[PDB]
């Protein structure tokens, strides 16, 4: 992925601390170096091919240094939970087609514009139960949506029973009406689901829905057939698959700007980013000044990045070794 | 954006000699010329 | 219709501002109702700074 | 009015436009039949 | 909402669009069955 | 929403502070009653003679 | 088969290829008869 920048953007792989210059012998750590009068930080990592440092952080000049936890760079899947209109009818008209559109909005391109439906149809007959019709709608909606054949995962479709009331039973084009074997289906959940990702050529962005009802005549007046709400979320996409990306693009400032254009001759670089595990981000953003009439600013930004457990405990210590280092009040996150 | 004025004389269509005018309609509130004076200028003349 | 300015959806298809009716022009007003404002001897600015 | 279709007065706004296009031709290097020129 | 036009008489049912009329029953289409009136 | 933009005029003003316009109704007027008085100066109520 | 189209509102009896509606009682030719509808 492309970012935006603030006239540069640099990062650094924090992988241990090890808080002196001959202590670096790993590829990936990481050492915060200032000299007595704090007036000047930089970061010395240790590369794959040897010592390099950052730029010169004058501390006089320093605009923000915000650290992020890892819960708060995570993209929510939405659910959206469609049940039967109790004011059109509690129980299924014996007689109307049961239709529900699924109307997607990034599909393929970026744009609002371009769209994609999807659909999901059900006749309702006598005799049936509001169980036995979700039973039959969530089979629908997952022979449409999540076949083996489509070319992108739209959405994840599961039945909610009363009983257990939390629990999601997963349902599929694959699986049976004699899987789901339950009298007390009362709503039926769509989730949205995390698009393939390829590192530094596919971002990482999603395909937002809206299911749609169509009309079915009740009492001769055509009346919208369902309801839907928007449920709060219980799957998040982690945060591997963002700074994978955004290490790829802030290793270029600091070494080549083509990749792989040309490939019986690149110059590789290695990356130390792992896209299965999360990670916390600090930024200390930072300007230039010469002493002199040239008072128009320069500003720029650096990024450290460090494995995050949950608890926080190996930005934690960075944090408190930027403080002690170089006279920061850098939050604890 | 003055539509493009180098192609054959079979492709200047009637469609593109009205696109040249809407054109005109739209920019016709400039009338900066490095050579002339301001329209308030001249007005303040007259 | 147009889908990335208009966000709010409608409960029977489409966009919500798909069902907003206008009339325009009630009549002949004897002059021009509907223009736009500009102002004399007002080019647009361009300026580079490098 | 200074763009206004029509005016108060009664009169209709003409925008006559001049603008210098660009024509293709060709140039024709031919020789005189009667002498080598 | 729903115009219904023509009236048939039959021991069987006729169409959605017509009213169903045996002895004493005048039985329409409404809500997926033929609801009487009486 | 450019090609709506199009279908319109537009009016070159002479500066760049609000703009005024001045719109006008009738001339010709009906008055309401407050009150009626005979001759002596008594209101006429509405269960009064002629 | 038999198909009735209008619907008469009298006091008296209508010709037989419509209904008889008076006062409440729906009233159409059935078995040679003017039988009630209720």
């Amino acid at each position: 992925m492309v970012i935006s920048i603030n006239q540069v953007r640099q990062l650094y792989v924090a992988k241990a601390l090890k808080a002196n210059t001959a202590a670096l012998t790993t590829a990936g750590d990481i050492v915060p170096k200032a000299d007595t009068a704090k007036t000047t930080l930089y970061f010395q990592s240790m590369s794959p091919a040897g010592i390099v440092a950052s730029d010169k952080i004058n501390l006089k000049h320093v605009l923000y240094a915000k650290a992020t936890p890892s819960e708060a760079l995570a993209h929510k899947l939405v659910r959206y939970s469609v049940t039967l209109d109790a004011d059109v009818s509690a129980t299924p008209v014996a007689g109307q087609n049961y239709i529900l559109r699924l109307a997607f909005r990034q599909y393929i391109g970026l744009s609002e514009e371009d769209q994609y439906f999807k659909y999901g149809e059900v006749i309702a007959r006598s005799g049936m139960t509001a169980s036995d019709f979700y039973k039959k709608m969530a089979i629908s909606l997952a022979k449409n949506l999540e076949n083996k054949t489509e070319s992108t995962p739209l959405v994840n479709i599961y039945l909610i029973s009363a009983a257990a009331a939390s629990t999601d039973v997963p349902v599929t084009s694959a699986t049976k009406e004699s899987d789901l074997t339950a009298t007390d289906y009362n709503q039926i959940i769509i989730e949205e689901t995390e698009q393939p990702w390829v590192l530094g050529m596919m971002p990482q962005a999603f395909i937002p829905f809206t299911p749609q009802f169509l009309t079915i005549t009740v009492d001769g007046e055509d009346r919208l057939w369902g309801v839907a709400t928007v449920v709060t979320p219980t799957k998040t996409v982690p945060d591997g698959h963002l700074i994978a990306d955004l290490e790829y693009f802030c290793m270029g400032a600091r070494g080549d700007i083509y990749r792989g254009m040309g490939y019986p001759n690149i110059i590789k670089t290695t990356y130390l980013v792992d896209p299965g595990a999360v990670y916390d981000v600090l930024d200390i953003h930072y300007f230039y000044t010469g002493s002199n009439e040239s008072v128009q600013k320069s500003e720029k930004t650096i990024t450290l990045v460090a494995v995050d457990d949950g608890s926080h405990t190996a930005m934690n210590a960075l944090i408190g070794a930027i403080n002690t280092a170089s006279g920061l009040t850098i939050a604890t996150l | 954006n003055f539509p493009r004025q180098m192609l054959p004389f079979s492709k200047k269509t009637k469609q593109w000699r009205k696109d040249c005018l809407l054109w005109a309609n739209q920019k016709t509130f400039f009338n900066y010329s490095l050579v002339r004076k301001s329209v308030i200028h001249k007005k303040i003349n007259y | 219709d147009d889908p990335v300015r208009n966000k709010i959806l409608h409960p029977m298809g489409g966009v919500a501002f798909s069902y907003r009716y206008d009339i325009w022009y009630i009549g002949t007003m004897d002059q021009p109702n509907i223009f736009k404002c500009k102002i004399k001897g007002d080019n647009e600015y361009r300026g580079y700074q490098w | 009015n200074s763009l206004l279709p029509y005016d108060l007065a009664g009169n209709l706004r003409v925008l006559r436009l001049y603008w210098k296009s660009k024509r293709k031709i060709l140039k024709v290097k031919s020789y005189d039949p009667e002498t080598g020129e | 909402m729903k115009t219904l036009r023509t009236l048939k008489i039959s021991p069987n049912a006729p169409d959605i669009n017509s009213v169903w009329l045996y002895k004493g029953t005048m039985k329409y289409f409404n809500n997926g069955e033929w609801e009487t009136i009486g | 929403l450019d090609t709506f933009l199009n279908s319109f005029p537009t009016r070159e003003f002479e500066d760049d502070n609000e703009y005024y316009w001045d719109v006008i109704g009738s001339s010709r007027r009906n008055i309401p009653l407050v009150e009626a008085r005979d001759e002596n100066g008594v209101v006429v109520a509405a269960n009064a003679a002629n």
